[PDB]
């Protein structure tokens, strides 16, 4: 598994080199913003259930097809599987966000996922949408939390978004 | 479990199997709901001959579906050697043919157009060959004649689906794999409304065909080399299409004429509408 | 690759669980400790080569028969491959410093070490003595928590070789 | 019992390696974090009495019907067992604060929660609402990293109940 | 899907064995029982409309507050999704009656029930009370072994929800 | 696994409906003929060994190549495998016959079977024939039995053959 | 698993015959040369480590790219894997040499090996070369050992070579 | 296929190990023994015709009733398939002699024997009596270690059938 430092190290090694002063300071900045990062990961963990629930309510509000017999979130067994997958993806997105690298998300979650769903008959476009809704709400929480020091988290909100967007793209 | 080494331990014939599993065989040890890894949706495992009957029975019970069984040792010898066909030898028919110049062409058109199946002597299109010899028709003209023949209709069309026919058609007539899902669809709709014959014409009067083969050149392989407006994944399709020098199109297979290019694979190169 | 971040994530994942206050507290340690780590890293980075030539020579001075003909500290190629090897170690030490864990050392030098050294007739003693020397000199390039970090990883290599 | 210290030790043991510098910072995180944690702990400890009575009442104010006869917020014994239960939660929150991890919560309240609540006809909604209220008031007893810690664990309980 | 027939076949298959007198005796039970089962099924089928409206209302009469604004028994969509859900239960009860086992209930309502209800804030108590009411009225639509069958499956759902 | 009732239920559910009076009475009829069905399954169980044996004797009477060296029912190991497969298929046909549905046969036995045999070099046409012989003999026994009340057991006899014919078709 | 006798037996059986006087004497000759064969297998076993080591030293002498970063025998982990594979192949070649048949080599080692290496990114041409070097040194030892009775081992040296050459061909 | 050579190789492979002096000593046994084995093989090979007719008849002489009508020693096809079967046994005995182990017998006659004989109503007693007779006559075709070898394998078949 990689994190943002480990990634630097692998690229350096492929040159046969000690880390460039370029790469060093990029990583010094990561350490600089790490308290914000911890709050951002904490924002997701602290509202995981609601993020999934709210995404869910809204997914089925939009797409009643899945809720009706013949639909991929019917009966209870399938809805529980769908709720479970929403959690799994939100979980690996939070891991990527602590790590500063998408690899755990791509390697443990996204790799093969689309082909799984197609084999199952699970409508990937609906799954992509459920991921887009989790993103909206998750970022909502990253941006408006309990008594965190005021500052600018937009860099981290972007990065979190790209992890949500990776997952969506990979699946649709 | 994936791609294997070796065959046997005490001695066996290893077969590698492939399935699609429920969370009944493999699940994570997590707090909720049983799920298998998404990327092991179809999983494959190599089992020596005795454990094999027991494994298949188990898999089928706990819900999986066997997709394939194939001996391991078949599957260890790689992918085809393509040296003969990366860059082929072109054969072209000149204006005043020499009597055996024309002999060269016929043997090659046969091999290439019919996809290396044997055409027995009772079988050959003799009247049509008469025509090429006298110059009444040209090499492309003759190539069209073989395609509309029963022998071509019979080994490649009548017994397989349209998806397969078109995929063979690209290989034979154009020498390259089929690039898009649209190509398959565009063709199937033509056959449906203008018939078999109109559809056959559509590869032989195409701009792509005309550039490369012109009119006096026997269609030759050209998909193992980069081409224009070819998606990138059409170079892996060519391996699926051609199985080596001793491989052939063959409708005599035990399982019948079937595909070779996964439908899922085609979609990776793009999906639109129409 | 073992870092504080990867470790806590691994532990969460394996219990099917979101990161919680236990895991985020851990991460803060790694981030709070980056400044000392990265100061050690910069000092070790700029003052580099001579450490290799110093340790290479010391292997021959401690094992004189080494630099004699017919021996493995003789000729340009042995002495070249030696400098390179110590340089590999220092390189991975800096990586481990920057990464926040032993991962780079574990994956690129420790995994397989003995098998390789045994096939190629390379004595660990040389490498321990190269590292003991590097440890002596790093005593005056650093101090405080940067020195402790440098030491942690040098010692880690010496234990890997014993 | 899950703490940063027990987690890193568990990971070493299962792996047989000496506690080394990658691990030491994990531990340093837990130790560096103790001050904020323990401030939250002391504030939650001395306000316990009122935090509990505040949350108990709020369960009845949000679910008015509970306090009518024939219901589960009626009579001395139900209302007594309720105060006790919220008190159990606050107690384990302080323990989790002091311990440096969710262990006390995981072992004494989370493991088995749903089975118990389901057999006894206890709705999680009450308990979430008790905790949401406790979270509102703890906004003005603490601030900065002690508040973040208090929040971390209160929210952890709310997610355990959803 | 669990029926007497599938169960005995499963048990034979798993021992690599033809069906024997033990298994065929079992099957005869399921076939002998079909008449009572299917009478219950027909009665529950034609009364479905009113059984559902009766139970839906009873959920509001037993939990009056549900029908106030801001609550989950308010507005067309909640009240619509409720009728639907009880209708799902009665539907699977008839299926279980016709099938000769709990399979349809196990596969389409029980597997996953709690996770779903917990994510969507649906209290089992409502559903138990819907079913208790349906059980009261089915007392006078059926009698003898058809009633016992209807009861068996209604009670099975109530235990699944406790 | 499906039986004839379970099949009805799945189709009803896909409509979102309680079973049609159409489907109800089709199933009432299956219950009506169930004693005959039990006798039919019992006919096969009670003569399983002879059904396999007699099919076998006749298969090798016809195809004397299988029992020569080079042949797929030679030496003892292969003959035992072939005898075992005859039993396995007869077994799943009897299960389908108790169930009133082919699914257990198709899902647990026939699915992948042809491709197994081709991988093995087992001549599928010979296996198909062995199945045709089992069918002849299996259907034979049920008709004349020891002391059963006289009536028409004929309609029941047709249910077996399609299961034997499914297997044959699937394999050849 | 086959040895040279077992191979004879399988071919005889496929005729339905007792071994031909032809085949009998071919096998009598294998017994005739078996002391030499034992010395030949012993030559490899007794110098396995040096055969691998010397092959190795020379492989990386020629292909200094493998031991650079980016190279397939870098870092220590990969070099140990490469040294291990050299041993595995030398091991199955010695087994084939005791057996008088290549089958154990082809079935347990060479089958699938090329496709493994390609999946891994391991340069097969370099692996083929490492096998060619093992061959040179191994045969060296078969031909010039400790106080073995003087005679002609060229037949066995050839046969050993074909096992090394099988492996090389199979992999490149 | 079980021979001394395959056995020692199997045992080496399964421990990831080169053949050592233990395994090569074993192989020498198999090679030293080949002369006696192969003499037995040649004698059994050229007498095959009569050994088979002798044993076939002896099955009828010991089980007189077999040759009456309606029985399994009657008609050309039974008596033909019998000669063939004993011929199969002698064939595999010679193979086992030549191979240096029971492999050919284990793989081509023993694996599956009882299942086949049981489905086809073939009594082992016949086959034991065929082999007992073959053993009687082989007493005067061979002697010394070739006889011991012939005996070893004939007896091996008789034990396989008991
Ligand atoms: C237990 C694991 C752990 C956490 C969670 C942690 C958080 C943490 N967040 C901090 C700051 C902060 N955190 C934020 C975060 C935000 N600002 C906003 O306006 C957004 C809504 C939000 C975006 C994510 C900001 C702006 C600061 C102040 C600037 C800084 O220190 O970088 C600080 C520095 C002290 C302070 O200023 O309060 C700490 C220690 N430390 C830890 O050890
Ligand atoms: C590596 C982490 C990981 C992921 C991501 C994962 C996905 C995954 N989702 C699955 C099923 C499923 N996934 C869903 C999800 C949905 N249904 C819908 O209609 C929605 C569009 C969507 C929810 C947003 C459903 C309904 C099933 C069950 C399909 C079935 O059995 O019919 C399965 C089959 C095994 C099972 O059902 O447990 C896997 C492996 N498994 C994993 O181990
Ligand atoms: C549409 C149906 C059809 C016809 C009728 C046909 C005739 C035809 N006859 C040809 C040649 C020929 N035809 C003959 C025929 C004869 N030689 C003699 O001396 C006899 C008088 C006569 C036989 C009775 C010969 C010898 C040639 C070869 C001429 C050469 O190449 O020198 C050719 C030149 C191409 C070739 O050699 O294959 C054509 C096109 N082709 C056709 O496709
Ligand atoms: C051998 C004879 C033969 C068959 C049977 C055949 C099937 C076939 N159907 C296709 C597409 C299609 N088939 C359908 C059919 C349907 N869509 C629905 O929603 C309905 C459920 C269903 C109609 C009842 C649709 C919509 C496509 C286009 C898919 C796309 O491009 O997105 C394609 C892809 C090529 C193309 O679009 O022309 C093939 C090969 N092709 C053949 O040559
Ligand atoms: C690259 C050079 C090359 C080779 C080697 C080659 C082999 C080859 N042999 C084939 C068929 C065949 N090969 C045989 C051969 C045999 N049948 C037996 O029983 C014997 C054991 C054996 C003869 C010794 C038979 C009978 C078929 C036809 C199979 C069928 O259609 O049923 C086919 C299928 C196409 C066709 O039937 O023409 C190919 C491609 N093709 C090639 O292009
Ligand atoms: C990524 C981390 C990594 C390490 C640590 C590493 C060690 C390493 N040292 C090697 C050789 C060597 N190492 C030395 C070492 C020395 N010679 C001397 O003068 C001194 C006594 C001593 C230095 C202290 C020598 C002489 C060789 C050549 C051995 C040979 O091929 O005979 C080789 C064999 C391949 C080669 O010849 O380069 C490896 C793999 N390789 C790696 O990839
Ligand atoms: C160590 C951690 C721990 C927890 C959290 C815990 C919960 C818990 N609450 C219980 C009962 C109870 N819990 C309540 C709760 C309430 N009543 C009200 O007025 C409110 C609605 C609500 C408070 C918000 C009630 C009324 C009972 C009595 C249930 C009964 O026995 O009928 C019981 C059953 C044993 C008993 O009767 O005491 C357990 C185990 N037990 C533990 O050991
Ligand atoms: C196949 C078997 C099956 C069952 C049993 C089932 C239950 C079920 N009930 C749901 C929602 C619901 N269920 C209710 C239930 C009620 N509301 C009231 O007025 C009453 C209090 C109560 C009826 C007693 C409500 C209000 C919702 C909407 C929840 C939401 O999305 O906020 C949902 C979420 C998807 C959706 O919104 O439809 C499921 C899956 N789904 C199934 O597929
Ligand atoms: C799910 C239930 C199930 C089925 C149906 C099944 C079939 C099956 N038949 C097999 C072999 C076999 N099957 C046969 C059957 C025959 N040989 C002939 O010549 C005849 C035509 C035919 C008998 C009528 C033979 C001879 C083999 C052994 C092939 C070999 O190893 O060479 C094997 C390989 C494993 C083994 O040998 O045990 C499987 C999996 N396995 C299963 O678990
Ligand atoms: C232990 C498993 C089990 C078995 C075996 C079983 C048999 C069984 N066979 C029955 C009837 C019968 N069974 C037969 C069968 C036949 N009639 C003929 O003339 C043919 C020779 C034979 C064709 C298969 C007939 C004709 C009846 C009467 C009609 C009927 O009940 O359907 C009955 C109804 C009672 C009776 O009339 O005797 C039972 C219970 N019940 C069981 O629970
Ligand atoms: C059946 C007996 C058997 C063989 C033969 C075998 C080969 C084999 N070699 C492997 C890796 C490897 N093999 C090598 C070998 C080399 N690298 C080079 O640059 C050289 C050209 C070459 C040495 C001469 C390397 C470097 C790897 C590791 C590749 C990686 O993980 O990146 C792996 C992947 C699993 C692992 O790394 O342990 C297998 C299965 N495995 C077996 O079980
Ligand atoms: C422990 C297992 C075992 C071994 C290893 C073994 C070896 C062995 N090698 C022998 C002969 C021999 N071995 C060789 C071998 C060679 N000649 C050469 O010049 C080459 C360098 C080398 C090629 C491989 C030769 C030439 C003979 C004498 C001829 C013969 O007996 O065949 C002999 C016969 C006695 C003798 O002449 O010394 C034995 C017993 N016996 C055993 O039981
Ligand atoms: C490769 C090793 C091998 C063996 C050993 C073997 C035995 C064997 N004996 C068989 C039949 C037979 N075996 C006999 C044996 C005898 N009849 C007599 O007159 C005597 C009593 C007796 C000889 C002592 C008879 C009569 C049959 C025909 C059984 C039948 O089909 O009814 C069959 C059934 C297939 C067939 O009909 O040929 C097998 C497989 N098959 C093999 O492949």
């Amino acid at each position: 598994m990689q994190d943002a430092f480990t990634k630097a190290i692998v690229a350096a090694d492929l040159r046969g080199s000690f880390l460039s002063e370029q790469e060093l300071n990029q990583l010094t900045n990561l350490v600089k913003e790490s308290n914000k990062r911890l709050d951002a990961v904490n924002a997701i963990t602290g509202n995981a259930a609601e993020i999934i629930s709210d995404a869910a309510h809204k997914l089925f509000a939009e797409q009643t097809d899945l809720i009706r017999p013949g639909g991929n979130a019917y009966p209870n067994r399938r809805m529980a599987a769908c709720l479970r997958d929403m959690e799994i993806i939100l979980r690996y997105v939070s891991y990527a966000l602590l790590a500063g690298d998408a690899s755990v998300l791509e390697d443990r979650c996204l790799n093969g996922l689309k082909e799984t769903y197609v084999a199952l008959g699970t409508p990937t476009r609906s799954v992509a949408r459920a991921v887009q809704l989790m993103k909206e709400t998750a970022i909502g929480y990253v941006n408006s939390p309990s008594g965190v020091t005021r500052g600018d988290c937009s860099a981290l909100v972007n990065e979190a978004a790209t992890y949500f967007d990776k997952a969506a793209a990979s699946i649709a | 479990m994936n791609v294997l080494t070796t065959s046997s331990q005490r001695g066996g014939k290893l077969f590698k199997v492939t399935m699609t599993l429920s969370p009944a065989l493999s699940h994570h040890p997590w707090p909720s709901l049983d799920t298998y890894e998404p990327s092991q949706n179809s999983y494959s495992v190599v089992v020596p001959l005795d454990r094999l009957l027991a494994e298949m029975t188990y898999i089928k019970n706990k819900g999986g579906r066997v997709l394939d069984i194939s001996p391991a040792d078949l599957e260890a010898l790689g992918p085809p050697d393509i040296s003969s066909v990366a860059i082929p030898l072109k054969v072209e028919l000149w204006a005043k043919a020499d009597v055996s110049d024309v002999q060269a062409a016929i043997v090659a058109a046969y091999k290439q157009i019919f996809g290396n199946t044997y055409v027995l002597e009772s079988e050959r299109l003799t009247s049509a060959e008469s025509l090429l010899r006298n110059g009444s028709i040209s090499v492309r003209e003759f190539v069209r004649l073989l395609a509309k023949s029963e022998l071509y209709k019979e080994r490649f069309f009548f017994c397989t689906s349209n998806n397969r026919f078109t995929e063979l058609n690209f290989k034979h007539f154009l020498g390259r794999a089929p690039y898009n899902q649209s190509e398959i669809a565009a063709h199937l709709d033509r056959y449906q409304t203008f018939g078999y014959d109109a559809e056959i014409d559509s590869y032989i009067d195409s701009d792509e065909y005309i550039q490369a083969f012109g009119e006096n050149v026997v269609p030759y392989y050209r998909g193992f080399k980069s081409q224009s407006g070819q998606t990138v994944e059409s170079f892996n399709r060519m391996f699926k299409l051609y199985r080596g020098d001793a491989g052939s199109d063959t409708n005599l297979n035990l399982q019948g004429q079937k595909r070779r290019v996964d439908p899922k694979n085609l979609l990776r190169s793009g999906r639109g509408i129409v | 690759m073992k870092t504080v971040i990867t470790e806590v994530i691994a532990s969460a994942d394996s219990q099917g669980r979101f990161l919680n206050n236990t895991e985020l507290q851990a991460a803060n340690g790694r981030f709070q400790r980056a400044t000392a780590s990265m100061e050690a890293a910069r000092a070790l980075t700029s003052n580099a080569d001579s450490l290799v030539k110093g340790a290479v020579q010391e292997v021959y001075n401690k094992f004189p028969y080494l630099t004699q003909p017919g021996q493995m500290g003789y000729g340009d190629t042995n002495q070249a491959k030696c400098a390179r090897d110590i340089s590999h170690y220092l390189r991975f030490i800096t990586y481990s410093l920057v990464a926040g864990g032993t991962g780079p050392l574990d994956d690129y030098i420790v995994a397989g070490l003995r098998e390789v050294n045994r096939t190629f007739n390379l004595s660990p003693s040389w490498y321990i003595e190269a590292l003991k020397h590097i440890k002596g000199k790093v005593g005056s390039q650093l101090s405080g928590q940067p020195l402790t970090e440098a030491n942690a990883y040098i010692d880690y290599c010496i234990n890997a070789l014993s």
